[PDB]
């Protein structure tokens, strides 16, 4: 049994959140904030990845290498990013440097300098980033993945925006986004480890007091998407590794569904030729796939927004002409998650997933973003005892239910990259979402 | 000259991203009355010429043998058909 996660307020309405642990000797303090990629709309699209840029290019204080210095002193290390809805800043240190690195990052996200010459020269840092993402297949697909799920709706942009929007950023919007979007009300400093949450409540309002406070403060978490089944081919025979990924419409952090929706993506799993243990494997699907060399990997995902998710799988194959047979077997264990699974298949999902919840957890930048993740998506942490009830109370009728309604016979989104020449067309996928048999 | 999937024999692909969306998403008949009159209209009449002229000349010729057959054939047409014979 964990320790209590405390939650305190101050006056503007930042949520104070910490996890003590007297065991470790290192803290991870940082700032959640409810706000991403999607607050932009397509003019500015690309803004909450710059200014992560320019958040450690110099203050009103400190300048870039004044901030170099002060870090190095402190001993531990900063790290930032930024999301499609959720940006996090936050500092790893000692248990002694913990007031330093609130001061720092309080300092970089309240009073950033934006100066001109600074912006001008991440322009070209970050336009060479959209050449370098080209390599990071799996970052590909997903992109490529949301842009057509979500077709021309914000959760379809990129992260990093346009070549346009780059050459085009000015200070101004810069300013405009971080004072709409940065927000007491949409803020959470976190601490984990070695932290007293009395000692961070104090310097919470040494520091974030004077934070802005939003004209209509709606509750963390607060959100139509509208869903596209529909492909995106990527075709390059030069690559030896197909990489597909395919997604149903999902779930939302607070839907009813989201531990249903959990189970049945472990009923799928995960699997990795170059692990041991996976060809021993209880899944279906990881048989048939490594009986068969079907692929490198496969991995389920069952990624959450606040008011829709995608739901689906992404493979790595070199077997470039049983690329149809990978494709009809993983859909056709989708359509036993319809049709067929009983309490055999749940609860041995629910089994693995009780563990693997709480495992996840297993250091103190883990555990600082579970707090931190859980308090901007839902508004509270969730303590073990309860989500060990919410998916005790999955049934098999339950994930019957779910997949009847979201998967079968449903609209797919689907990527594929590399040599993809015998993936077949859009309908020969979608027909295998359900069986003639049934 | 022909392979199979994964083989089927094309030059390197590269550099195409291809994209379509669902036909349940679509409006199959989108456009259809568009198509049915303006695109029916272009495509005929950059075909009419190849029609037209080798019907109306296989027409013409018909026409005229027939005609003459049938002239030949009654009493006016008794001298002509005795030299034709």
């Amino acid at each position: 049994v964990s320790p209590k996660t405390r939650t305190s307020n101050l006056k503007n309405g930042l949520t104070i959140a910490s996890e003590s642990n007297p065991l470790v000797q290192t803290a991870t303090v940082g700032v959640w904030i409810d706000a991403g990629s999607r607050n932009e709309n397509a003019y500015n699209n690309g803004t909450a990845h710059f200014f992560e840029h320019l958040a450690f290019k110099g203050t009103d204080k400190r300048s870039q290498h004044q901030l170099e210095l002060d870090i190095e002193n402190m001993g531990g290390h900063l790290n930032a990013y930024t999301s499609r809805e959720s940006t996090v800043y936050y500092a790893k240190s000692f248990k002694d440097d913990v007031p330093k690195s609130v001061e720092i990052l309080a300092d970089i996200l309240q009073h950033s300098k934006l100066a001109e010459s600074a912006i001008d020269r991440e322009r070209e840092v970050i336009t060479r980033e959209l050449e370098e993402v080209n390599k990071q297949y799996e970052e590909v697909v997903f992109d490529h993945l949301h842009a057509t799920a979500f077709m021309n709706q914000p959760l379809g942009r990129t992260i990093l925006g346009p070549r346009e929007n780059i050459q085009t950023i000015t200070n101004t919007e810069l300013r405009k986004f971080i004072t709409e979007n940065y927000t007491a009300d949409r803020m959470v400093l976190v601490g984990a480890g070695a932290v007293d949450h009395d000692a961070l409540v104090e310097l919470a309002e040494k520091y974030f007091s004077h934070l802005p406070s939003s004209q209509s403060p709606v509750p963390l978490g607060t959100p139509i998407p509208n869903f596209v089944g529909s492909e995106v081919r990527l075709r390059d025979d030069t690559m030896p590794v197909a990489h597909i990924a395919i997604a149903v419409e999902g779930v939302s952090w607070t839907s009813e569904d989201y531990y249903t929706a959990l189970v049945a993506q472990a009923i799928i799993g995960n699997y990795d030729r170059a692990v041991g243990t996976s060809r021993h494997q209880g899944s279906r699907l990881s048989n048939i796939v490594s009986e068969n060399n079907l692929a490198n990997s496969f991995q389920s995902f069952s990624t959450s927004y606040s008011d829709t998710g995608l739901w689906g799988i992404y493979l790595t194959s070199e077997n470039t002409t049983q690329i149809d047979d990978l494709v009809h077997f993983t859909l056709k264990e989708w359509n036993r998650l319809s049709t067929s699974v009983s309490n055999l298949q749940v609860e041995r999902a629910k089994s693995q997933l009780k563990a693997g919840l709480l495992l996840s957890l297993d250091g103190t930048t883990y555990v600082a973003e579970d707090i931190g993740r859980q308090l901007t998506t839902l508004g509270r942490r969730v303590t073990p005892a309860e989500v060990e009830a919410k998916l005790e109370a999955v049934t098999e009728h339950d994930v019957r239910a779910w997949a009847q309604k979201t998967l079968y016979d449903k609209d797919i989104a689907l990527v594929g990259l590399g040599p993809i020449e015998g993936l077949y067309d859009y309908n020969r996928i979608r027909n295998d979402m359900s069986m003639m048999r049934w | 000259y022909m392979g199979w999937w994964g083989h089927m024999g094309s030059p390197p692909q590269k550099g195409i991203a291809g994209y379509t969306i669902s036909p349940f998403a679509a409006r199959p008949f989108a456009g259809v009355v568009h198509a049915a009159i303006f695109n029916t209209f272009r495509r005929t009449k950059n075909q009419a010429l190849f029609v037209i002229l080798p019907v109306s000349f296989f027409y013409y010729v018909w026409t005229q043998a027939s005609e003459k057959n049938e002239w030949l054939y009654t009493k006016a047409g008794r001298h002509e058909l005795a030299k034709a014979l």
